[PDB]
Parts: structure tokens; sequence; C-alpha cells
RNA sequence: CAAGACGGACCAGAGCGAAAGCAUUUGCCAAGAAUGUUUUCAUUAAUCAAGAACGAAAGUCGGAGGUUCGAAGACGAUCAGAUACCGUCGUAGUUCCGACCAUAAACGAUGCCGACCGGCGAUGCGGCGGCGUUAUUCCCAUGACCCGCCGGGCAGCUUCCGG
């Protein structure tokens, strides 16, 4: 208290903070690259997707909507993009 | 050989554990009764053995342990062990007046008073012991003394201030050949 | 056959079993109970007082600091232990005894430290207290020299050495299981079960750990692998500003802080005893309460009273219309 | 006159001890409860309405019932305690305790102590008003 | 003046074959005086027998209502009528910082006895729990209730009174409910607290013979 | 056996609702907060004279029903002067349906919206990150606990922030 550099805070405090209460707004979501266990097709899936996404050339369910992050089916592979 | 089993709540387990020697020693020493505490059924078990001196001692011990479980001190129920003409009468606080919520809590307050003082004053005049469970009142004493104590408590929990109750019970205790 | 204060405190009529009955003067002069002091003026006088030369006291001291029981014992306990050591050296050969005691081995279980095992009355699934078991329920019951000691720490160091010990019973004891307090900050163990602040780091952090000692000299400690024991739930809460005067009650943070004197009056701290021969002459079945003293208006309570209230965590919800003293 | 039982086994009755807040009833019945054996009130032992619910009347009642049951061969009793129940108070009074102790003294083996007080699930309105009850 | 108990008779009252102890007591019946038959007069009596008086090893907080049906020469043959927990046990089980879950079914046995079963269960505090309360949410409560109804419905429909009474004595239904409800919320003290007799078939004499011996 | 009533204990400084208020099971019906979103619109907002929905209990009209309780009223006791208290019975009412009434210590005796100024950990819901125990070691997720973090809540403790 009484001594806090408001311009340059630690990354731990900014990741701890609510997303609208950061020094500059930044979302907590991401676009993850998903590969089905069956086919080789690349799909891009939002981390908090509300809709059930299907593989285009396989017609296979990739994830289910949840209260927060969309959980993937078992066996699917994913990586966070950039 | 017959037995009596009485339950214990979760809030009286630790007082039972701390006061356990002071409970089981008078029951087994001069009354001659077997005693155990079943942890699975949460029951105090009192039994008659060959060493029991007389009949109805097991009833005396059952009243003693029941009074301890209801919230009385170990010596105040050892009074039930020694004396014959002592009883344990209890009632709910809503039995005389339908009280809801905060009103009810205030009624509990004016059985206790500040620091418990009011309660102790009744215990000084009526020669009883009063235990206040959460919505329950238990009186230990003689029959006429139980009547005086319940009159004081019922007067308190329908609105009377404590000073009027003190004056009334002191006049009654003067009239009761105490 | 040496007698500690626990022999006379528990009324051990054991002068017949022994012949080398040796006691210190300070074990017999520090007793304050009137009944056993009256008993000592009636009992047959076969005991004789004997004082140890201090080389044995020195050696008992350096392995008392090694066994981890030196803060637990007192000075007169060291005197009694040196007395039985020096008589075992004087009469029996000394080479029977091993020094520099063994290492303790760790074996933990899932049982809570507050599980009521080895309590005589309690029974899980028979365990009965009968009139034929009262004289026998003392502790876990199991040639020329012996002890009459009930304190556990002396027994712990004594069986760590290897002297046979006996109690107010007849037959000697081979195994001793009990409880100790262990600090989980500084890892210093105390045999004093009454204390709540440890002697080394001074924090309110001692927790119960069970111990078992064999006659061979093996100590082993049972810990509890229960996360409820080491849970920091109600430990951090806002404390009020420190207050002084004649009526302040501070939150008791250290073992030696100076509290103001707030004692109950003698009428307030009398409990009725019902088996007195003159009890029936009384006008009331119970002792009259204290409603007139100044300690009644200040709501002074006994130290043992209200223990479960202190055990609730302060960051919780009490009932709306109550105040916690 | 009574059951033809060997000395080892006991004859069981069921003693309903109902302590109302004006007197006390000691009602020994069959194990079924349909056929009765004995019953004396607080009022048939003391000749005063003031002392009708007193433990004196209850204990005299218990001795009278115990003697009558010794006459008819019943040696042991199960106990079914009772208060008025319903809207009223639920705890059996000191008269029920006095009757229980007095029949315990009078040579009776005691079976099961069980409380049947008619606790309502969800009651009707109390006999007193909003102002209160009992002085 | 004339003693009423001189004309009375003592009849044996005996339990069915499902229990180890048969003779559950004596009953007092006024003799047949021409108009009313003593055998017919005793035929509608309900006996409240604690289960520890019926089996040696079994716990004593369960009571069986047993109704008599036939008279066999100073023997009163008896049949199962109901079952209920002791009020002391019920008052001890209802603690504060937990949830009470109730269920009931109207279910019919294979031999025509229509019963009403009640089931009580409590949420359990775990052995490492720090929180004071163990409240279950409403959908969890509904799922537990639905599972209890399904379990006791399938356990009573497939049997008659013989196996139903034989599984009510150790409460196999209660232990099955406790084991099956762990995947939703851990249950603490589950019992079939009450069994009611709603409908009985036409009375048969042979049926009581295999129920007795 | 029937009748009407009421949903105890569980039941908490817990929850929901604009308030009055709301607690037996199941099903149906439309609502709603909060949370989550790198969704969409792009100032659409706040407070509001006039006006309008809801509004405990009591009470008034029509119908039904009346278990308990019960104003009035009838008795019995109680006393220099008692006509309120107490006990028994009991009508309107207390219950339901459809119309009225718009009042309470209808309370936090504290307008609503927005901003800033000390701290702490419990709880309710949602979300996130997790080493472990459990659904007799669960074959993988998922429920129950355990440790933190974020958002909106019901509240609490502490403080010489300032008043
Ligand atoms: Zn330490």
């Amino acid at each position: 208290p009484l001594a806090k550099d408001l311009l340059h805070p630690s990354p731990e405090e900014e990741k701890r903070k609510h997303k609208k209460k950061r020094l500059v707004q930044s979302p907590n979501s991401y676009f993850m690259d998903v590969k089905c266990p069956g086919c080789y097709k690349i799909t891009t899936v939002f981390s908090h997707a509300q809709t059930v996404v299907l593989c285009v050339g396989c017609s296979t369910v990739l994830c289910q909507p949840t209260g927060g992050k969309a959980r993937l089916t078992e066996g699917c592979s994913f990586r966070r993009k950039q | 050989e017959e037995t009596r089993k009485i339950p214990v709540p979760a809030n009286r387990y630790t007082p039972l554990k701390e006061n356990w020697m002071k409970i089981f020693t008078p029951i087994v020493e001069h009354l001659g009764l077997q005693i155990r505490f079943n942890l699975k059924s949460r029951n105090v078990e009192i039994r008659t053995c060959k060493e029991t001196k007389d009949v109805s001692a097991l009833t005396k011990a059952a009243d003693f342990v029941k009074a301890f479980i209801l919230g009385f001190q170990v010596e105040d129920a050892l009074a039930l062990i020694r004396l014959d003409d002592l009883f344990l009468e209890s009632f709910e606080i809503t039995d005389v007046k339908p009280l809801k919520g905060d009103h009810l809590s205030r009624a509990i307050g004016r059985i206790a008073g500040k620091g418990g003082k009011t309660k102790f004053t009744i215990e000084n005049v009526t020669r009883t012991r009063i235990v206040l469970a959460d919505v329950k009142v238990h009186i230990l004493g003689s029959f006429q003394n139980i009547k005086m104590a319940r009159t004081a408590i019922c007067n308190l929990i329908l609105g009377n201030p404590p000073s009027k109750v003190y004056g009334n019970i002191r006049a009654v205790a003067s009239r009761s050949a105490d | 056959v040496v007698a500690d204060a626990g022999a006379f405190l528990r009324h051990a009529a054991l002068q017949d079993i022994g012949k080398n009955i040796y006691t210190i003067r300070e074990v017999v002069t520090e007793i304050r109970d009137k009944a056993t002091r009256r008993r000592l003026a009636v009992l047959p006088y076969e005991l004789r007082f004997k004082e140890p030369l201090p080389e044995y006291v020195r050696l008992v001291t350096e392995f008392s600091k090694k066994t981890g029981d030196y803060p637990s014992l007192s000075a007169t306990d060291i005197q009694v232990l040196a007395l039985t050591y020096q008589l075992e050296a004087e009469f029996v050969g000394v080479s029977h005894l091993k020094q520099e005691p063994q290492k303790v081995k760790v074996s933990s279980s899932i049982q809570h430290p507050e599980t009521p095992l080895h309590i005589s009355g309690f029974h899980l699934p028979g365990g009965w207290i009968t009139p034929s078991n009262i004289k026998q329920i003392q502790q876990e019951l199991e040639v020329r020299v012996g002890c009459l000691t009930t304190d556990f720490a002396m027994q712990n160091v004594l069986l760590q050495m290897g002297l046979h010990v006996l109690a107010v019973n007849g037959m000697l004891i081979r195994e001793a299981r009990s409880y100790i307090l262990r600090c989980h900050g500084c890892f210093k163990t105390t045999s004093d079960m009454s204390r709540v602040f440890c002697s080394h780091c001074g924090n309110k952090t001692l927790k119960k750990v069970s111990v078992t000692v064999s006659d061979d000299g093996t100590l082993h400690m049972h810990f509890s692998r229960n996360p409820k024991v080491l849970n920091p739930r109600g430990l951090r809460y806002s404390l009020p500003t420190p207050k002084g005067g004649k009526y302040a009650i501070n939150p008791h943070l250290t073992e030696d802080q100076r509290f103001p004197q707030l004692r109950l009056s003698q009428k307030a701290r009398q409990k009725t005893n019902v088996f007195a021969p003159d009890y029936i002459a009384g006008v009331s079945p119970f002792v009259e309460n204290d409603i007139s003293s100044r300690s009644a208006t200040l709501q002074v309570r006994d130290s043992t009273l209200g223990a479960g209230r202190r055990r609730l965590n302060p960051n919780a919800s009490r009932k709306k219309f109550v105040k916690k003293r | 006159l009574g059951p033809q039982v060997a000395e080892g086994e006991n004859v069981f009755g069921v003693c309903h001890i109902f302590a109302s807040f004006n007197d006390t009833f000691v009602h020994v019945t069959d194990l079924s409860g349909k056929e009765t054996i004995c019953r004396v009130t607080g009022g048939m032992k003391v000749k005063a309405d003031r002392d009708e619910s007193s433990p004196y009347a209850a204990m005299l009642a218990a001795q009278d019932v115990a003697q009558r049951c010794k006459e008819l061969g019943i040696t042991a009793l199960h106990i079914k305690l009772r208060a008025t129940g319903g809207n009223r108070t639920k705890t059996p009074g000191p008269g029920a305790q006095s009757a229980l102790r007095a029949l315990a003294r009078s040579g009776m083996k005691i079976g099961r102590i069980e409380d049947v007080t008619p606790i309502p699930s969800d009651s009707t309105r109390r006999k007193g008003g909003r102002r209160g009850r009992r002085l | 003046v004339v003693d009423p108990f001189s004309k009375k008779d003592w009849y044996d009252v005996k339990a069915p074959a499902m229990f180890n102890i048969r003779n559950i007591g004596k009953t007092l019946v006024t003799r047949t005086q021409g108009t009313k038959i003593a055998s017919d007069g005793l035929k509608g009596r309900v006996f409240e027998v604690s289960l520890a008086d019926l089996q040696n090893d079994e716990v004593a907080f369960r009571k069986f209502k047993l109704i008599t049906e036939d008279v066999q020469g100073k023997n009163c043959l008896t049949n199962f009528h109901g079952m209920d927990l002791t009020r002391d046990k019920m008052c001890s089980m209802v603690k504060k910082w937990q949830t009470m879950i109730e269920a009931h079914v109207d279910v019919k046995t294979t031999d025509g006895y229509l019963l009403r079963l009640f089931c009580v269960g409590f949420t359990k505090k775990r052995n490492n729990q720090i929180r004071k309360t163990s409240y279950a949410q409403h959908q969890q409560v509904r799922q537990i209730r639905k599972k209890m109804m399904e379990i006791m419905t399938r356990e009573v429909q497939t049997n008659d009174l013989k196996e139903v009474v034989n599984k009510l004595i150790p409460d196999s239904i209660g232990k099955d409910i406790e084991k099956a409800c762990q995947s939703i919320y851990p249950l603490h003290d589950v019992f079939v607290r009450k069994v009611k007799m709603l409908k009985k078939p036409k009375f048969e004499l042979g049926k009581l013979m295999e129920l007795h011996g």
C-alpha cells in the first residue's frame, strides 16, 4: 500500500485478475487446433464453443458445450495456436 | 439381567468423553452396574450384574446419564443418583407461545439474561437446575420446585420483564414454606 | 524398587513386594495432597532416603538430551532415574545395559489422533466396565530392582536404556504405548500432554502422535496420514488491537504473556458434592450460584469452560443473537 | 389363576403409562393391547384434585397395578410412555417417571422402554391464542 | 364381585417361520359364551414385536406388526402385517448439517399383497471433509429419490412376502440403496423405515401352513 | 372408516422473488438471476409528475365447505368498590373459488443509478487451474471431498480511513 507501480505489474497479478479488470483487456479464451483420432483433418475449434462442432470429412463429434470451456471427446488431439 | 440403552447426540460426545470417569465411577462403585459406550450405535448401555446391591438402581443410573446427556453437569445428576424425590421435566419454548424467528431468539435471551444471570437467579430461588437447549427448556428439581421454575420460565417467555418475575417467584418461595 | 510420586499419589500399598525401597526427599516433600501425606505418617517405615552422587546424574543428563525427553522430564525425575541407575550399577552388573539408544522407525496410518481407542469404556462393534474390573483398569498391564513410576517420559528413556520397570501392579511391563505431542514446524517432541505451545519455536502447533516402546529398546511412532489434521482452515483471522488494563482478555498468542488477574469468587467456583455425609442436612440439593459478586457481572468464566467454542474456526457464522463472551 | 408358565420364563404385558398434565394413567394390557388387565388413575388414589398429577398418586397407582399384576400372573412389563401430544407438550411428565420407578421397585422385570407420544407431522392450531399459554 | 379373569383363557401367540424365535407371547381371550366365538374374537389383533425378540443377533431398533389369522387349540398363528423403525432411532438419525431424502412406492408382491414402502436416507460427511454442512443439491436429491424408488420397486415386485420379509430383517434393500447411490452423493443412514399393509388377498389356510411349517 | 386442516423435525444469519411472500412426491407450463462467450445490435441509457400491475392480516359481497382455533355472546369462579385477567361452550371468521379494499413497527425506523477510499476468511451459485482420497484399488471421463483463483450474491469479523 501507498507504493505500487501501476504501469508495470507482474504477469501473475494480471493473469490472476478478471479479464475486464486487466490494465488492458485481453480474453482468457483461445482457438485450439484439433485433430480427430480417425482422420488427419485439421480443425480450428474455439475453447468456449457453445455449438457442437463436427468434422467436415468424417462427421465425427469433436466437442460438447459445457458451462465454460467445451470439453473434447476422448482420443482427440489439440494444440493451442500461436 | 436387563439393560437400558440411551442415545447421545453429536454435541454431547466430547462432554461424555471428558467426564467419562466421573460418570462411570459412581454407577459401578456403590450401585454396582456394568456400563459401556457403544460407538457404533452411539449409546450408553447400563446393565445389571451379579454385584448389583438392590433393584431399581439401574433406573437411577439411567436418569443420571440421561440428565448428563440433556446438558446438566455431572454433579447435578449425581444428585439424581443420591436423592429419590427428584425429576426431570422439560418442554419446548414454543409450547406456550407461538414465536417465529427473531422473537423466539429474544425469548431465549430473557431466559438467560445478561451473563446468564436471570437463569441463575431462578436457580437460586426455585432450588432447581435449568438447561437451555436450542429451543428446549429442561428443569431438574422437586415437583413443587419444577412447578415454580416452569411458572417463572413461562412468565419470561410470554413477555414479562425479569424484575416482575423475580418479585413473583420470591413471593411464591416465601409462601411455599421454604 | 524405587518409588516415584505417582506411587504415593495413587496409593500404592507395594512395600511388601520390594526390599530396596529408596526415595528422594524432594519426591516426598513436594506432594500437596493431604490424604497421601496422612498416609505417609501411618505407613510402615521401611523406606530410606538416599542421594545420588552426580556422575550418574551427568550421564543420565547427556542421554536425556539424546533420547528427546530432556525438556519433558524435571530435575527430580532425573534424580530418581539416576537413583535407579546407580543402584542397578551397585548391585547388578553394569554390562547388561546398552547406551546411545536406537533409531525410531516411522509407520503411519489413516486413523485420526482423536480416535478413542484404548479407552476402557468405549467399544466399537465385549468391552464392559464391571465391578470386577475397576481395580484392574489402570493402563496396559503386562527381579530385585524396579520402579513405581507412572509418568511416560521416564518410562520411555528407561526402556530405551533397558532397565525392567514395574508399576503399582505386580508383574513387570514389557510394552508401553501412549501419546506424545510433536511440533510440525520444528519437529521437536514433548511428552507433556497438558501444554499447547512447544518449547523450541513457541508456536501453537503441537499435534498428537502415538508412540510405542518395547522392553528391548525400540521406539516407534505412528503418525496420521489424515489431511484433516494438517488443514490450515481457521488459522488466519483478523485480531483486535492489543488492549491493557484490569479487564482486557488478549487472544492468547504466547505461552508466557501476562494476563490480567480475573479470578472467580469462591462461591462461584464451588461444585456440589452429593456423597458427603452431611449433604442431606442441606436446604437445597445444589450449591447456590453467584449472582452478587463483581466477577459475576464481568462474566468471568472458568478456564476449562467453553472449550468447543474455541475449537470453532473464527471465520464462520455464529447465531444471530448470540455473543461469544 | 393365570398362565401356566415355568419359573424360568416370564409373562409379558404392556404398561401404557400416560401422564397428562392433570393426572396419570397406568393401563396394563395384552401384547396386542386389545384386552386390558389393570388401570388406576391419579384420582383413584388421592382424594384431591390438587394432588391428582402428583408423583405420590402416580407411585401409589404403580404399586396398586403391580400388586394386581402379581395376582393375575404377569411378572414383566414393556413400557409405552406418553404425553398429551398433538398440539400440546410432547415430553412425559414427572408423574410418568414416578410411576415407572415405583413399578420398577415393586419386583417387576422391565422390558422395553419406548415413547409413543402422538407427535403430529404438521399440526392444527394450538389451544391457546396468539398471546400465550400457562400463566 | 365376580372376577372377570376367571372366565378368560391364555392362548399362545407364535411368530411365522421367517424368524428364529417362534413363541412371541401369551394373549388373554374371553371364553365362548354361546353367541360370540372366542376364536373369532381374537382374530384381528396386531402385535408390536421388537426384532431382537424375534432373532438373537439382530438389532433392536426395528418393530414388526404381526397380525394373527388362525386358532389351532391354544395357538394363535400369526402373519406379517407391517414393519416400522423405533422412534428413538428415528429421533437420533435426524441431525442438522445434512440432507434428508424421502421416498415411497405403492408396490405389489407376486402373491397379491399390495404394500406401501417408505425409505429415508441422509447425506454423509466424508472422512476428510472440512466443511460443516453436507447439503445435496435438488437434482442430486431427485436422482437419489428416483434411484431408491426404482431399487425397492424391483426388489419387491419379483418376490412374495416370504423373501420380502426375509430381506427386510437385515434390510438388504437399504444396503443396496447405500451401495448404488454412491455415484451421486454418498448416503449415510439409509433404511426402509416403514412398511404398510395396503391390500391383502383372499385368506387361505395352506398359505399360512408354508408360512408357519 | 370419513372429514377438513396443516406440510414439523431436516430448516441454517442458507436460497429464491419487485415487494407482500415462498418448504410433502411427481408431471406439465411459461418465466429469471448469476456465470461463461475473440456472439449480435450500437447509445438503444438513469431517475421519474400523469398513468398502471402486484400488495400480509383484518374486513365486505356472491357460491362451496366447516377439523382445529376463535373476536362477539352465554355460563362458572374471583372481591371494601371489579364489570380486564382465568376455565367450559361457542357465532362471524379462520379453508377454497370468483369479485371488492389498498392498509402494517408493509423496518435497515436508512431512495435509486454511478465512482473512489483499509484488511481478513467462511458461505451460496457459476467458471478456471490443480498434486491426492473415494463410487469395495473403480478400465477412461464424470459425481463426493481437499487446495487455490475470478465474478455477482446473503451476511460476518477487524481497523485511530474519515465522519
Ligand atoms: Zn515448534
